[PDB]
């Protein structure tokens, strides 16, 4: 059982798949949320197309690396018209700082 | 005992 | 059974309606006025939380609900120095 | 297992990250500031915790959070054993505040005034008054500065409290000044128009005068608390009330509305606060004198039990209000367990009440008295019921000891002439009564009885107790066996009179009797009170019966305005 | 902005809570977007600067309710004859209204009223709408009420959301009392309904007697009960079945134990 | 309580920040073993035994048999015996790899 963050621009899917199950259920699965076709979606695990025939366990989403904790991301394209557009997956933000109080100051 | 109890 | 956690910034973190309802106060803005089904998933806003910890906020959901009632050793759920104090208020606010 | 939750593990991970976030916790709602720094004191880092207390910005914010008021009772009394002075540290702030904004105007004034009463309430609620009279005095400065209405309603509410911070602290003398300051600034209420209600200063005034031994007057300021309760008190003042005014009845040998008195307390303080409540444990320790002083003494060992496992867990280890459970259990334990001789657990509570008593206060504290009394009568009863000479030699030379420096301490601070300083030179002459010292025993209980007479009248169950004890000595031990039949008629008369029939300290003047004939005959003497002495044992078989006293105090049984109108009624 | 601790103004914070609070209570249509706004205004009060305004915002909701449950039972006074199925659709908006501001006063709730005589937004609603819209009414309502399900004795056809919304409304302001749920319907509508239904159950049966013999009589006794055995499930709380139930047979069975075994 | 939360932290963190955190362990076990903490110094070795059973590399092997090897000594101080049999076959384990 494998947890992701389907992630395109903004928008963030927390969603749980099956370890053994592939990638097009991963797409699939994405019906129910944003509702657009599996064929005009691919996906992204960094700058990595993923087919559907390949299962998740394959092209590394092994349940070490992708626990509920910390889920590992997946991007995503929605093909636009015809033509994929480019991973802009925003970074959340920049967490205020703290200062290191053994940084000589 | 000879006597009661302590106050 | 879908909701869209819209954080601050304008990240709409969707996670499963199962876990958001552990939180108190996102249950209570999924009742009343606020269960109305716009589109499929009921768009909450969370104008003073910021996205970097709606993440973990909905990070901890879909690990609470995975690891509840477990029956192994449980692990601590990962939260950086930086975040703490963020996700502090945050965790209050949402009565989580 | 279960998921820790989000706003916990948080917790943990902001303690965690302490040194770099350490101001930043202070910027926190109140509700997480207190959790942090629960977490601090879970997680061992009393120092830390210490620090942070230790400033009145921080603790005032603290005090804030009344749900977990008793999570913080167990966390400031840490601190007060971790050797950190918290209590001391804070009062020397407010005073330090109320200094600096004294040139200023009436709105900062009564935002410190109400952060000085919550602050004061907390340190009086801790058991250190001698540290909560600080932070009250400069509110009463505050007040005192300026002469509208609203700041002497505050000045009056804080020598209410001041009042009863040196009632706890053993400061009878300034008790009787603080009550003046009191009633010239009701008196300057009332010439204006506006009255305030005086129930909980006529009570604080009936504690005061009750520990001076002043049952009289006590009783009469008794009367007054009670004459001025309203159905809009606080709870907390209506208890407050109604335990000073069972104490009273009780030593003024009324039990018949003290006993009503202190089951409608016990039943307000269990219901309003809760059956793990610091007042609640107030209420059972007063409860467990009443039942202690009116030959129920089985059922008082069981609430002092109560009162003190109630007071070990909010407060603490090294505590005033634990260490008055101890050696107010002590005593109980000693009475009870008194012909049975199993002094082991009387003698451990007596020794936890001396070893944080001296800890906490000075060695010329009038507390540190008491607490030497019980462990000096445990001591002497252990000592006459082993067989090394040795040891009755050693544990009875203690118990003189702290028998002269408890007796010390009542007459520099009392007087000659008190009833507690009777209490010492009675328990001094039943030492020397088993010291085998036998001109000075009589000395001590003619002392005694003397004081005792001249002041609690002819037929009080004290002067009666003293009669008996100076019997015995005659009897057993003088073989002037005129003075001591006397003396024992004079005891079963008053016993009689008090306790009926079924007093259980009629015992050791029957047998002082039987022995008393038996030494000079008159045999149908010694089978008139062989026959009278087991009738007194069926009747106290028939009567020993009872139940638990908690159940007794029931649940709804009265209201509050009708025991105080029964009580008026009654006179 | 964050969840961090600022100082704000209480009158521009509460106005913007006053309207969408009452947009609440009579169930008005609000925005989604701003029902989750309200809830950080609420948080942005209750842990404000430099002193928390949650005691100022905890009196400014009750001087709301206040106002609201007194207008209600001001409006219903103006309304002579139809205070019952009005007072049911206000109380059936109001109810909604109330279930909808605890929801909304969750913080409120759970780190102010529950951590300090206080009681819950959502129950401290219900008791305003009973001391302010029941107790006021505590005669005017219950006579038409016990009228009604008289006349629908009689034959009559009564509303069955307004007759059975009025008597539930007593048992649903009793969410919060833990110790006694059932004391403010049993004292207040009941006792006066079982005394009714004695009176009506003893002034027909001497009807009934007097034109029907012991067989016929019989076959009333299975007619009459079974018919307020509906009424039971129909204008009557489930609690409630078998203490009226047996109380028709005490006027009926038990005053005629003397001709039925003869 | 401090080192193992630190530690759980970057268990997925690159070489030299691990290698600094096994270093930190080392001397903070030591010094708790020495102190007679044992109860305490487990937990800090338990941690540094979780980092080394991350990557299974070459020096991997030799901290990680190094922290089993302290752990029996802050096991049979403690008089934990039941867990100083597993603790080395653990290690002995890693010696056979």
């Amino acid at each position: 059982d494998v947890f992701l963050m389907i992630r395109r621009h903004k928008t963030t899917i927390f969603t749980d798949a099956k370890e053994s199950s592939t990638v097009f259920e991963l797409k699939r699965i994405v019906e129910g949320i944003l509702k657009r076709p599996p064929d005009e979606q691919r996906l992204y695990k960094d700058d990595q197309l993923l087919d559907d025939g390949k299962t998740l366990g394959e092209c590394g989403f092994t349940s070490q690396t992708a626990r509920p904790q910390a889920p590992a991301t997946v991007g995503l394209a929605f093909r636009a018209d015809d033509t994929f557009e480019a991973l802009c997956i925003e970074p959340f933000s920049s967490p205020p700082e703290l200062p290191d109080v053994m940084k000589p100051q | 005992q000879k006597r009661a109890s302590g106050q | 059974m879908y909701v869209k956690l819209i954080s601050s910034d304008g990240h709409e973190f969707i996670v499963k309606r199962e876990h958001a309802l552990t939180s108190g106060t996102i249950k209570a803005m999924l009742s009343g006025p606020g269960q109305f089904a716009e589109n499929e998933t009921n768009e909450v806003n969370f104008r003073e939380i910021p996205s970097h910890v709606l993440s973990k906020v909905c990070m901890y959901f879909t690990y609470k609900v995975r690891y509840t009632n477990s029956s192994t050793e449980i692990p601590e759920f990962p939260i950086a120095p930086e975040i703490a104090l963020e996700l502090l208020m945050a965790a209050n606010f949402l009565d989580c | 297992w279960i998921p820790e939750t989000l706003y916990n593990t948080a917790i943990s991970a902001v303690v965690d990250n302490y040194i770099r976030s350490r101001r930043d916790i202070r910027s926190l709602p109140e509700n997480i500031q207190f959790d942090v720094y629960y977490k601090l004191y879970q997680q061992g880092r009393l120092c830390q915790l210490g620090s942070e207390f230790c400033e009145l910005e921080v603790f005032a914010k603290v005090l804030r959070a009344l749900d977990k008021r008793h999570l913080l009772h167990h966390c400031f009394q840490a601190l007060m054993d971790h050797g950190v002075k918290v209590a001391s540290v804070l009062a020397y702030s407010f005073s330090r505040r109320c200094s600096y904004i004294a040139e200023s105007d009436a709105a900062v004034k009564e935002k410190a005034i109400q952060v000085g009463f919550v602050l004061g309430g907390f340190l009086s609620d801790a058991g250190w008054y001698s540290d909560a009279e600080k932070v009250f005095l400069s509110c009463l400065q505050l007040c005192t500065l300026h002469d509208e209405m609203l700041h002497w309603f505050r000045a009056v509410e804080c020598c209410v409290r001041l009042l009863h911070v040196r009632n706890g602290n053993c400061k009878y003398h300034l008790g009787e000044e603080t009550f003046k300051l009191a009633q010239t600034y009701m008196d300057k209420l009332s010439k204006h128009g506006q009255q305030a209600n005086k129930a909980a200063l006529y009570g604080e005034l009936c504690a005061l005068l009750f520990a001076k031994s002043h049952y009289d007057e006590a009783y009469k300021w008794c009367i007054e608390a009670m004459k001025e309760i309203t159905a809009g008190l606080p709870v907390k003042v209506v208890v407050d009330v109604l335990r000073q005014a069972s104490k009273a009845c009780v030593v003024k040998r009324e039990f018949k509305k003290a006993e009503q008195l202190i089951k409608h307390a016990v039943y307000l303080a269990r219901d309003h606060f809760g059956s793990k409540h610091p007042k609640y444990s107030d209420t059972l320790l007063d409860y467990g004198f009443y039942l202690l002083n009116v030959d129920n003494i089985c059922q008082s060992v069981a609430i002092y039990q109560a009162a003190l496992d109630i007071r070990q867990s909010v407060f603490g280890g090294k505590n005033i209000h634990v260490a008055t459970a101890h050696e107010d259990l002590a005593y109980s334990s000693y009475v009870h367990q008194y012909s049975s001789g199993k002094f082991d657990n009387a003698l451990f509570h007596a020794e936890r009440a001396i070893g944080i008593i001296t800890h906490i206060l000075p060695e010329d504290h009038l507390l540190l008295a008491s607490s030497k009394r019980v462990k000096a009568l445990i001591l002497e009863e252990i000592a006459i019921d082993c067989h090394n000479k040795e040891t009755e030699q050693r544990l009875l030379q203690e118990a003189h000891d702290l028998h002269l420096s408890s007796l010390q301490l009542a007459k520099k601070a009392f007087g000659e002439f008190n009833v507690q300083t009777a209490k010492h030179y009675g328990n001094l002459g039943r030492l020397y009564q088993s010291m085998r010292k036998f001109k000075e025993a009589e000395e001590m209980h003619i002392k005694a009885i003397q004081i005792k007479e001249q002041l609690l009248g002819q037929e009080d169950y004290e002067v009666a107790l003293s009669v008996g004890h100076l019997a015995s000595l005659y009897n057993y031990d003088m073989n002037q066996y005129e003075n001591a039949e006397k003396l024992y008629l004079r005891s079963i008369a008053i016993g009689k009179k008090l306790f009926g029939e079924g007093y259980s300290g009629l015992e050791y003047d029957y047998r002082g009797l039987i022995k008393l004939y038996n030494s000079i005959g008159n045999y149908e003497k010694v089978f008139e009170y062989h026959n009278v002495l087991s009738n007194w044992n069926r009747l106290r078989d028939r009567q020993y019966s009872v139940t638990d006293a908690l159940e007794d105090v029931s649940t709804s049984p009265q209201s509050t305005e009708e025991v105080v109108q029964s009580f008026l009624i009654s006179q | 902005t964050s969840l961090k601790p600022r100082v704000v103004d209480f009158d521009e914070t509460w106005n913007k809570l006053l309207t969408t609070i009452k947009a609440v209570v009579m169930l008005e249509y609000v925005e989604r977007a701003t029902w989750n706004d309200r809830f950080s205004d609420i948080y942005a009060l209750c842990v404000a600067y430099p002193e928390p305004l949650g005691e100022r915002l905890y009196t400014e909701t009750k001087i709301f309710l206040e106002n609201h449950v007194r207008h209600l039972h001001k409006r219903v006074l103006e309304s002579e004859e139809q205070v019952l199925v009005m007072y049911h659709r206000y109380w059936e908006e109001y109810s909604k209204g109330a279930d909808y501001m605890d929801c909304l006063y969750r913080y409120l709730n759970t780190q102010f009223i529950k951590k300090n005589p206080l009681m819950e937004i959502g129950e401290l609603a219900l008791d305003m709408w009973r001391k302010l819209m029941v107790e006021p009414l505590q005669a005017i309502l219950i006579r038409m009420l016990l009228r009604e399900i008289k006349n629908d004795r009689g034959g009559e056809d009564p509303n069955q959301k307004v007759i059975h919304g009025v008597i539930n409304s007593f048992v649903h302001v009793e969410q919060y009392k833990k110790k006694f749920p059932l004391k403010f319907y049993q004292e207040i509508f009941e006792s006066p309904f079982l005394t009714e239904t004695g009176e009506y159950y003893k002034q027909e049966a001497s009807n009934l007697l007097q034109e029907s013999n012991c067989s016929q009589y019989m076959e009333k006794v299975l007619g009459r009960l079974k018919d307020e055995e509906i009424r039971c499930r129909k204008y009557l709380h489930p609690s409630s079945y078998t203490k009226v139930i047996h109380e028709c047979q005490q006027r009926m069975v038990a005053d005629h134990l003397q001709f039925l075994h003869a």
